């Protein structure tokens, strides 16, 4: 952590927002954006997990203070019915999201503008993992920006100090 | 033959504006005939010019100069003789993002000076009971950079007013877009309506290539034999000023080399202070032209 | 039968212009009736023709010849008898990139001769108080190349003026685009408005194929028995000139071969100097026609 | 280096511009367009590096003095959070770029017109490198030309001298 | 070489035009459309070479006397900077080509109408060749035709002589 002090942050990291809000909603079921070794230790019985992986798609405008990304939702569990009901709950908590606030442990509270839908549920065939049931869906999530002020100034004075 | 020469496709002075900062001023502000300060060579603006803010990036400003003419023919002529032109209105529309004082004043045609924010920040932007035709001072300056000497171009206009406000969409896919078109009018106290101006140190390099004035073929340092005192006196330091055949100063760009640094040394700024009493020779070149000057130093 | 012969689809003389260099001249400049110099065979232009610069590449120039006619019928006729035509206006619009003297003069309809750049390069382009209908001399010449002998075509017009200026976009995706349409007018001191001209050494090859004049079937060297002095005298060197049945010179293209180089040698330029006194035979061919000439050399 | 003297340069090499400006901004963290052997020597602990690789996309016009390319941004480091914050800093320093100047060690100062965005962040799965976290993004960067004068003349006289 | 005498040639072979003009411009650096064995003999130090390979794309009209092809430019050398500067020189010599003539050793002089640009430079990863640096770009080059006269006649009389 040696980033310059005059710069604090640019974006919101909406997947961190989503994983934190899902963990806070139901602490019994863990959720994240990785594959912990503890979860991979047991496969016949698996704790249901919600995974968010960023996918390409969607432009961005700094002037409009608008950001969007095609973040996908992947759920894995030991039963097809459990996976389907978890995906239904996720869609109920995501599709009707129009101007909703939620605060992170960092201090700032993010603003979700609209969470769209691109592709439907994908009941992937069991490959490396056989017992676990996995369903994949993609969401078009648009989020607001924290700070949109321009950093032309500091770059310009750094350039002037370095060369002139 | 060499048809490329007669084509004259320089393709070098075709400047493209980058930052279209539209400066807005009230009618009380006196319009300025130039955007360059004739004392140093940089850009200076009179007080009262406030930038509108940020304009559309994907679309940008679309300036239109509509022309309306008329034909006269009453004696059976196959072609219109003496085709006169009546209207030369210039219209331009640019989108807006920020909501600040000047933008709201322009979009609502009011003077929000007597208004004051409430104790909790509550404010109201009131439309006029009778729509006043308030006029504004508009400056449309572009930017183009060539090494350390950029190119400055601007669309000078001392009278402008609202013409039409397009329908704005405030849905959940973009910010509010204020893109009103403004039709430039004609001013009376200055006699001009729309003016095109080129400035900047870079424009001096290609002003001869653009055909304006005459080509740069001669140059001479104005101080013939300047005298500088060795001691810190009134005439201890002197300033050089080389003048070309086009009647334009060439100080900030042409570098000066002192062949005798022991007597007097001249930097890029043209300062003549003098180290030791004697005579020194200074040569000034930019890329092709060599000028020789003699400087005498004495106590 | 041989329907391809009666089709006459040569598909060889269909020239496509490449460099549309639009030459601009003031009204004071005397218009020229031709773009070719009748002394050597190359291209020459009178002084005052200054190229506008570079035009649009992806779109290009779009010349339009609008036709307006009228029908007369008063005695119950199923078809219009004696259909007269009234207007034949020609309009063309081309984009511009560079910002030079002629372009600004044409786009602002002024004469920026009294203007002078400031000491720091500051200039202003002033719109006229009253829009003057200044007329310009326009030359629209194209280019097409066939081996070493190209094809020259031009759109000669001795009177043109502004008709309409389209809206220009100066956003951050392209350079400023000046694309004003100009309607050609009719001149009085020369009697023509729009003229199509073909020139260039290559056009001589296919002028007979195009049907203009007569087909090239005969040829003869004009000097019958030229006499050249061996010594360096007044008549030491002579110039040949072969004339065809179409009344057009065929010197620069037809090569001459000297069957007796000892007496006199003739190069491609047609020079006749003579090496030794005597008689020599010169044969001139281009691709199909053989002409024989006798040259006598004496001291 | 035996290029003809009458030709000096054509374009700006905008990736060199970007790597030099990032190295100047934070000299502690190295950045470039290659994979130095010193960086590949250690993989459990890696110095954060910013990589710019040119990708196809975008036309060019010599007449308009405008150039554009789909230069991509790839950041590699030992932590997902570090990669995300580095990408956020890069986007803060790149997206709000409208007519900005920066000088190279060659002598000329480049002019960045506009840096767009095509694809969002790509959290690539760990393949050959496991511990390191890599995020890939593509930017539509448009840059101006240094000199746009045409070289028809010298080619024509060279042709005339060679053949005629 | 047993082609009929009444037919001389149809097209210009614009890649031959380009390789010949580049060889004439700088004879010190060889250029061509193949991979000579002498060049492949040494790989740590390689003579810079310009390669032109024809790629699909672009229509053709016999009536308009116009031809176009998506000829690509590939440069290979021992340094990335050298490859980039050679590509810049090639782009400066190709993009501003509007109605330019150049003569071949065959006897005819070709006419280049316009050389467009489709894809930007491609810094291909070192595969079979490691030390050498290769940059690939595609140009939309349009060239005129030498002779556009139709050969309906001779085919018709040959058919009549053979069958009737």
């Amino acid at each position: 952590v040696v980033l310059p002090d005059w710069y604090e942050e640019a974006f919101v990291n909406v997947e961190n927002l989503f994983i934190d809000m899902f963990t806070d909603l139901l602490p019994d079921y863990e959720s994240g954006c990785w594959a912990p070794d503890d979860w991979l230790a047991d496969e016949i019985e698996v704790k249901p997990t919600i995974w968010f992986f960023r996918l390409p798609g969607g432009r961005v405008d700094w002037d409009g203070r608008k950001d969007e990304c095609q973040l996908q939702v992947m759920v894995v569990t030991g039963s097809r019915d459990d996976s389907w009901r978890l995906m239904d709950f996720v869609r109920a908590m995501l599709l009707p999201m129009q101007g909703d606030k939620y605060k992170m442990a960092d201090g700032y509270t993010a603003q979700i503008r609209c969470a769209g839908e691109v592709a439907g549920p994908q009941l992937l065939t069991p490959g490396q993992r056989i017992d676990t049931r996995v369903v994949t869906a993609t969401f078009k999530v648009s989020v607001s920006m924290k700070s949109a002020k321009n950093y032309k100034q500091k770059l310009y004075e750094l350039w002037q100090a370095l060369r002139g | 033959t060499d048809f490329y020469t007669i084509k004259d496709a320089q393709a070098d002075l075709a400047i493209a504006p980058l930052n279209l900062t539209v400066l807005l001023a009230p009618y009380s502000t006196t319009p300025a005939t130039t955007l360059e300060s004739p004392t140093d060579g940089s850009l200076a603006i009179p007080p009262g010019y406030k930038s509108v803010g940020h304009f559309e990036k994907q679309a940008g400003l679309t300036l239109g100069n509509e022309f309306d003419s008329k034909d006269i023919e009453a004696y059976g002529e196959p072609e219109p003789i003496r085709t006169i032109i009546n209207k030369r209105t210039t219209t331009f529309d640019f989108a807006m993002y920020q909501n600040q004082r000047n933008v709201l004043e322009l979009i609502w045609t009011q003077d929000f000076s007597n208004i004051q924010p409430s104790e909790f920040g509550g404010i109201v932007l009131e439309a006029p009971k009778v729509p006043k035709n308030i006029y504004y001072r508009a400056i449309l300056v572009g930017m183009d950079d060539r090494n350390d000497r950029p190119i400055w171009l601007y669309w000078l206009m001392p009278k402008v007013k609202l013409d039409k406000l397009d329908n704005q969409t405030l849905n959940d896919d973009n910010v509010i877009e204020y893109k009103p078109t403004l039709k430039a009018f004609r001013d009376d106290v200055v006699g001009y309506s729309v003016a095109q101006g080129f400035a900047g140190p870079g424009w001096r390099d290609l002003v001869a290539t653009a055909g304006f004035g005459e080509a740069l073929t001669a140059l001479t340092i104005t101080p013939g034999s300047p005298t500088v005192t060795v001691a810190t006196g009134a005439s201890h330091t002197a300033q050089l000023l080389v003048e070309g055949d086009n009647g334009i100063n060439y100080t900030p760009d042409v570098v000066f080399t002192s062949s005798a640094p022991d007597k007097a040394s001249v930097s890029a700024a043209g300062l003549v202070t003098g180290v030791a009493a004697g005579s020194a020779t200074i040569t000034a070149t930019k890329g092709a032209l060599t000028a020789t000057a003699t400087v005498t130093v004495t106590a």
